[PDB]
RNA sequence: UCCUCCUAAAGAGUAACGGAGGAGCACGAAGGUUGGCUAAUCCUGGUCGGACAUCAGGAGGUUAGUGCAAUGGCAUAAGCC
RNA sequence: CCAGGGCUACACACGUGCUACAAUGGCGCAUACAAAGAGAAGCGACCUCGCGAGAGCAAGCGGACCUCAUAAAGUGCGUCGUAGUCCGGAUUGGAGUCUGCAACUCGACUCCAUGAAGUCGGAAUCGCUAGUAAUCGUGGAUCAGAAUGCCACGGUGAAUAC
């Protein structure tokens, strides 16, 4: 909605003026945004993962997919095909509105916020931040709360470098201490 | 129902809910309610949002939750890397104000294992 | 999207207490009244204010003449 | 904490030693037995050999040490550990 | 008694109280068809989460996997849904 | 003879206390009733100044005269609704005040902030027969400063002795 049209004017025009792009297709596009909740303590009871799924469904607009374990590990008492994590991959306009609520509303509420350090890019412009407790989104009632139950949001941009993706996310006024 | 860092409880009175902030105790909340004008025996369920945003700026008057934990942590850090007496007692894990270390100080040196 | 399994996701009007109004498609079920905004936050404005980190010769002189 | 209308404390012999070590320009470690004296902003950078009852331990004055007293950087009890 | 490899001398077969391992089953789906998909292991980034759970990307290309020993096979997959 | 340190250390163990774990209580307001003492390099009114510890100004008193010196539990009205909580108040960061040549080792107090263990206590064990136990406050000696100890004084005030 808002951040899409603000992108389509200002971000493409500024990454045009300060990065040498003969074509507009070279400008990095934030493509998808996934919220992952690596619950993990549902080796004992899966009531907890069942609550965490509805917590993610309240945060985003999509019903989250439950992720079963890939290989069996006896270090953490997990079994093959045990549902141990939860995820949402949200792309398109719903991702744009989640990006609205993340920047304009959510990141002021991280409760002694000092600015997300920009060195969390992995090598090709994809960002990853970790939200430590779930109540930073105002969709949670906070009269109901049970556990802290954080998550991590990773943003996939089509940038190839860290500086191009950093300038892309900084063009949408990321905090960036 | 939410001030600078955290949520305050809503069915409690004004000064009691205001002490749930780090950095605000009893006299701080008395002065905050005296500067705000709200009588302290109201609840946050009773109180609307304009009073609590005039409360928000008046508690922004004080060094509170996040930067206060920052200030206390940095003050202990400055004493600890300074290497003085109180810093060295902070380093070993002993009392720093001249308490008896012979028998007591299980609050400081921790619960009695061995 | 898969039709009925998703939660409702409606246009609401959030009421930013800094003075602002924002139409937002969300899930809260009412008109949410948030406290601070992306505008007028101390980190966003520049009022983050990390303290001096060493004012000992300042402190000695504001104490003593 | 001393009362503010008394002023901070420094010994006559230590203060005149500090002034003659500044006027003389020389910056070797000098010794005192006066642990009770407050450090001062003219004494930065020079070494003070402070008595701990047995020895004279060299103290290097920093920016962070200014308002304190001289005894805080010479621990008079040696403890390593029982077991 | 049966199966796999070597002995076994590039067809088959080929002994020893020669060298090594398994079987005496399972499964109404782990069979049939249609449609779709593609590993291991490392590196980086990220709430608890840490060598190793979940996420995202990169490298690598079948070193993976096959209900069960070994061999031969398998990408058009015989592997996964 | 002197300066500085130590007698205050700390993996631990024991003895004697104080504060508690709350609602027969906590907090806020107003308010009633004591006895016994100490005081001149001392006790230090009233007023002014600071949130306070305190300072300034400084009368009175070698005292049934003046000062320390408002007694506190109690009572009256509110609020808290049983939570580690408006219980608890250890710890620690900051800013102070006073004594003293000097408060770092190593004082007392005040303010602001913090808000630890603790939810009535194992085996065991102690004191008490009536103005006693229990509980609440006050005072003195030592003393420049430094009592939760010691010695004294009163307030409320039981149960149980086959």
């Amino acid at each position: 909605a808002k951040l899409h049209d603000y992108y389509k004017d200002e971000v493409v025009k500024k990454l045009m003026t300060e990065f040498n792009y003969n074509s507009v297709m070279q400008v990095p596009r934030v493509e998808k945004i996934t919220l992952n909740m690596g619950v993990g303590e549902a080796i004992a009871d899966k009531k907890l993962l069942d609550n965490a799924a509805a917590d993610l469904a309240a945060i985003s607009g999509q019903k989250p997919l439950i992720t079963k374990a890939r290989k069996s590990v006896a270090g953490f008492k997990i079994r093959q095909g045990y549902p141990i994590g939860c995820k949402v991959t949200l792309r398109g306009e719903r991702m744009w509105e989640f990006f609205e609520r993340l920047i304009t509303i959510a990141v002021p509420r991280i409760r002694d916020f000092r600015g997300l350090s920009a060195k969390s890019f992995d090598g090709r412009g994809n960002y990853s931040m970790g939200v430590r407790e779930q109540i930073i989104f105002p969709e949670i009632d906070y009269d109901k709360v049970d556990r802290v139950r954080g998550l991590d949001i990773t943003i996939t941009t089509t940038a190839k470098s860290d500086e191009e993706g950093r300038a892309l996310l900084a063009a949408f006024d990321f905090p960036f201490r | 129902a939410r001030i600078a860092g955290i949520n305050i409880p809503d069915h409690k009175h004004a000064v009691i809910a205001l002490t749930s902030i780090y950095g605000v105790g009893k006299t701080r909340s008395k002065a905050i309610l005296a500067a705000a004008g709200i009588a302290e025996d109201v609840k946050i369920s009773e109180l609307s949002e304009g009073q609590i945003d005039t409360l928000r700026d008046e508690v922004a008057k004080f060094v509170v939750e996040g930067d206060l934990r920052r200030e206390i942590s940095m003050s202990i850090k400055r004493l600890m890397d300074l290497g003085c007496y109180r810093g060295l007692r902070h380093r070993r894990g002993l009392p720093v104000r001249g308490q008896r270390t012979k028998t007591n100080a299980r609050t400081r040196k921790g619960p009695r294992k061995p | 999207m898969k039709k009925d399994i998703h939660p409702k996701y409606e246009e609401i009007t959030a009421s930013c207490s800094c003075g602002n109004v924002m139409k937002i498609r969300s899930t809260v079920g009412h008109d949410l009244n948030l406290d601070v905004c992306s505008k007028c936050h101390p980190f966003f404005t520049g009022k983050q204010r990390d303290v001096a980190t060493g004012g000992r010769v300042d402190r000695f002189n504001k104490r003593f003449n | 904490p001393r009362s503010l209308k008394k002023g901070p404390f420094i010994d006559l012999h230590l203060l005149k030693k500090v002034e003659k070590a500044v006027e003389s320009g020389d910056k070797k470690p000098l010794r005192t037995w006066s642990r009770r004296s407050t450090i001062f902003p003219n004494m930065i950078g020079l070494t003070i050999a402070v008595h701990n009852g047995r020895q004279h331990v060299p103290v290097f004055v920093t920016d962070e040490m200014v308002g304190h007293k001289l005894g805080e950087f010479a621990p008079t009890r040696t403890y390593r550990g029982h077991a």
